[PDB]
């Protein structure tokens, strides 16, 4: 993919690819509430990254219109004010206020950087996407189970990791404290780049901890012990001798040189363990220090936060923020998501039904799904 | 010519000559190495003043809105055929301007566009 | 119900939402504010003196209740007409004292603290029929959990509810709440969340209560020092609230 | 306005005097009272995430000017011209400041 064919190529899937009737399915809403699309915020990045936010429209055709003639390169969905932002210079001060936004969660591959080792930085590999697989897993249950939130959706970043976007009209009523409380409770490794023990489980599981490890169990083998080989060399089980109290660690790299798999040194680990009862949860705390996602509270926190729009164009990978079907989620594959040159090159190769002849059509198929169910929801209640 | 004084009061006659305002003062002359007392008249000061649009039409005799939208181009209409000739104005000068209002009147927007006439 | 009682006073707790409309004599106004005076500051000592979860604190403050007449245990017989006279001092009194405390932060602050202690022992006074009412007539909408349904989450409860045994988890009931009021319970993960309802036992579930009369009276303290100019004027009433 | 009554009585002591003169603006300031700030009982104060109204704004610039001007007198070795000078702005700016209240609330 050529970036500077980027430009070329964004006004054609702008006006004959970017799903907008579903779009402002979704965020309309079904109309219930007057005003609720009219007074959504918008930004647009455009060419030479030049910011704009602010932006609000009257119905389907200004949004269409007013994208079409912008071409931006990066869309951002925002909350819904209490006027329209477009007027915000109008609007006395302090009279203009976020009231409602759908609950988002942002999953970066980045944040993963201190314990993954098959890439670093943005690169990404087969060997390391089944962490954003139990993510996806280990959080949406939760939404699911303990929250009970009902509609929610998966939308591949573009490049280094995954979206939630969480729209039960209850969810999107909660305040600023009742976000941050969700994401705190959702949150276990907590910590930054000076600190090597990040997950200090207290004698007592919480329910929540229970379900996340028994989530994590069924990949661990896979991810850690197969693929990641977190055991391969001393440079890296150091690390892991680095995480449990020093009084094993010599017991430890005895045996660590007598194995040939790391899953024999998992074994040897977890007998060692045992044999050693309150650290009885210490290979859970290295699991989850391996494998439980990384929140950032300060994405979900704030009401104004603006999160990339579903539907974008990554400005570098190229590829399409692509729903993702919880159920076919073992399936998923980052590398084979659309990109905008791929689905140019289909469009130019055969009115409100072009898109079904290109790539994308399952992706939106997914959504439509999504949104049938949200309608369906809005009907019965 | 340009005739340069330090003015220290200013008296105004509303009722007397419309649009008049005094202005005492020091002028210097140097044919007395002095400054003297000096009275400058400023006439033609003409009376500015805004209305506010409305959001739809809104027929008075009734009261009920009418639902048409309210461009500037209706309140400039509205003005010369109405108004305008209603109160025996006979020439103004109308503009569009942005201002803002934050004092105590009810129904009056914090920002929005006024129809500045000048006669 | 003798001469002119009603159905104000259904219960011994209140959240002080409704002023009173009634026209009392001043003996009655100085009486009720200076009990009421009398039994905060009982309140305030004995919590600096002792803790107050401790058996000294609740005896010390039942007998001062009793000294002073004031409601603190329920009576499952009816709304006897004394039992309604105590409510309605209660009732009475503390609008008096919001209105000699809400001049000064500092003295706001004061109130709402000594008011929050006298709540919280009421309220662990409380037998779970009366605080189901109490949480009904509030419009609170909190369920307590059926047997059935902790026997169905029983390991989840007793792995949500730190330092719970199995046999004194077995002898408490729950409650169940919308997440958005347990804030401070969740935050930590220190209570079980399913289906978007927290199940609290019955000795945090106190703490969400007083949070909100927590929020309420503050409100209201803050509309009594917006409404003080137009008591300044009454003379009768200077001397004492000022 | 609140008046704390005299304490009537005798008091060999020192007493000490304080100017409360710059009550009002100072409250006007510190709490960002505005015309474009509050809306219109006692109105709650604007909240923090405001920013600064017009107001506010002006009693700030004649507080700063004053303030400024001070400094200015401090200077040692200065002509005593410009010092009668620097302390009639003084008086006039405290003057100015302290008399705004009226416009809100005559
Ligand atoms: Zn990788």
């Amino acid at each position: 993919y050529d970036p500077a064919s980027l430009p070329d190529v964004l006004p054609l899937y702008y006006r004959r690819l970017f799903p907008f009737y579903q779009y402002f399915r979704w965020l309309n809403y079904g109309g219930v509430v007057k005003n609720y699309f009219q007074h959504r915020e918008f930004s647009f990045t455009l060419k030479d990254d030049v910011y704009v936010r602010y932006q609000s429209f009257n119905n389907q055709s200004e949004l269409e219109k007013e994208m079409q003639k912008m071409c931006p390169y990066k869309i951002d969905i925002g909350a819904v004010y209490s006027h329209r932002p477009s007027l915000h210079n109008t609007v006395k001060s302090g009279t203009f206020q976020a009231q409602e936004k759908e609950l988002v969660f942002d999953i970066d591959m980045t944040d993963y950087d201190d314990v993954r080792r098959c890439c670093s930085s943005a690169d990404i590999c087969p060997k390391c996407w089944t962490l954003m697989t139990i993510a996806v897993r280990i959080l949406d249950r939760a939404l699911a189970e303990d929250f009970g939130f009902k509609h929610r959706l998966w939308v591949y970043s573009g490049r280094r990791g995954v979206h939630c976007w969480v729209c039960d009209d209850s969810a999107r009523k909660l305040s600023q404290a009742e976000r941050s409380a969700v994401a705190e409770y959702l949150s276990v490794v907590k910590g930054g780049e000076e600190t090597i023990k990040k997950v200090q489980l207290p004698e007592t599981i919480h329910p929540f901890i229970g379900k996340s490890l028994k989530m994590v169990e069924r990949y661990f083998e896979k991810y850690a012990l197969v693929d990641q080989d977190i055991l391969e060399n001393k440079q890296c089980w150091d690390k892991v001798i680095a995480l449990v109290p020093e009084v094993a660690r010599e017991s430890l790299l005895r045996e660590f040189s007598k194995a040939r798999s790391s899953v024999e040194r998992w074994d040897k680990l977890s007998s060692c363990l045992e044999a050693t009862r309150r650290y009885s949860n210490i290979p859970k705390e290295i699991m989850l220090q391996f494998c439980y996602p990384r929140l950032d509270v300060n994405v979900s926190k704030g009401l104004n936060h603006l999160l990339k729009s579903p539907f974008s164009v990554h400005p570098k990978t190229g590829r399409i923020s692509v729903p993702i079907d919880c159920k076919k989620l073992d399936q998923f594959d980052p590398f084979s998501v659309p990109t905008i040159s791929l689905i140019c090159s289909e469009l130019d190769n055969v009115r409100t039904r072009d898109y079904k002849r290109t790539s994308l059509a399952p992706y939106i198929k997914v959504f439509e799904q999504f949104l049938d169910k949200l309608d369906q929801s809005r009907k019965g209640e | 010519q340009v005739f340069r004084f330090y003015w220290l009061d200013a008296y105004e006659d509303q009722y007397s000559q419309p649009g008049v305002v005094y202005l005492f003062g020091k002028v210097w002359i140097e044919s007395a190495d002095a400054y003297v007392s000096c009275c400058v008249s400023v006439k033609n000061i003409e009376r500015t003043v805004y209305l506010l649009p409305r959001e739809n039409r809104v027929q008075l005799s009734t009261g009920k809105d009418t639902g048409a939208p309210v461009s500037m181009m209706h309140v400039y209409q509205e003005f010369n055929e109405a108004v305008a000739e209603k109160y025996k104005i006979m020439k103004f000068k109308s503009k569009k301007v942005d201002k803002d209002y934050a004092f105590e009147i009810p129904d009056v927007p914090a920002s929005s566009e006024y129809l500045e006439v000048r006669y | 119900t003798g001469d002119r009682k009603g159905d104000l006073y259904p219960s011994s707790l209140q959240f002080y939402q409704h002023p009173p409309t009634e026209n009392i004599s001043l003996i009655e106004f100085e009486t009720f504010a200076i009990e009421r005076l009398k039994l905060l500051k009982a309140v305030e000592n004995l919590g600096v003196s002792y803790v107050k979860n401790s058996e000294e604190y609740s005896k010390k403050l039942e007998l001062e209740l009793r000294k002073l007449k004031f409601p603190y245990r329920p009576l499952h017989e009816e709304i006897s007409d004394d039992v309604y006279d105590l409510r309605r001092k209660d009732h009475i009194s503390h609008f008096i004292l919001r209105l000699a405390y809400c001049q000064s932060e500092d003295l706001r602050r004061w109130f709402i603290q000594q008011e929050m202690d006298l709540f919280k022992f009421r309220f662990g006074l409380l037998t779970k029929e009366s605080v189901q009412e109490f949480l009904k007539l509030n419009d609170l909408q909190y369920v307590a959990i059926s047997e059935d349904e902790k026997n169905m989450h029983k390991e989840d409860l007793m792995n949500s509810s730190f330092g719970l045994s199995l046999t004194k988890m077995e002898d408490t009931e729950f409650y169940k709440v919308p997440f958005q009021a347990a804030l401070d319970l969740v935050r930590p993960r220190k209570v079980f969340l399913w289906r978007g309802f927290a199940f609290i036992p019955h000795k945090d579930i106190v703490s969400i209560v007083l949070n909100d009369f927590r929020a309420k009276l503050s409100k209201a303290l803050a509309l009594s020092a917006r409404s003080l100019p137009v008591v300044q004027s009454d003379e009768r009433l200077q001397p004492l609230l000022n | 306005g609140l008046v704390l009554e005299p304490k009537v009585g005798f008091y060999d002591k020192f007493i000490l005097l304080l100017d409360f003169n710059s009550l009002y603006p100072s409250i006007i300031q510190e709490y960002n009272i505005c015309f474009t700030t509050v809306h219109r009982e006692i109105p709650e104060l604007p909240h923090s995430d405001l920013e600064m109204g017009i107001l506010p704004r002006e009693i700030r610039k004649l507080v700063e000017r004053r303030r400024h001007v001070k400094q200015l007198m401090k200077q040692p070795d200065l002509n005593p011209d410009l010092y009668l000078q620097y302390d009639i702005r003084q008086k006039a700016l405290k003057l100015t400041a302290n008399s705004m209240y009226g416009c809100l609330g005559f």
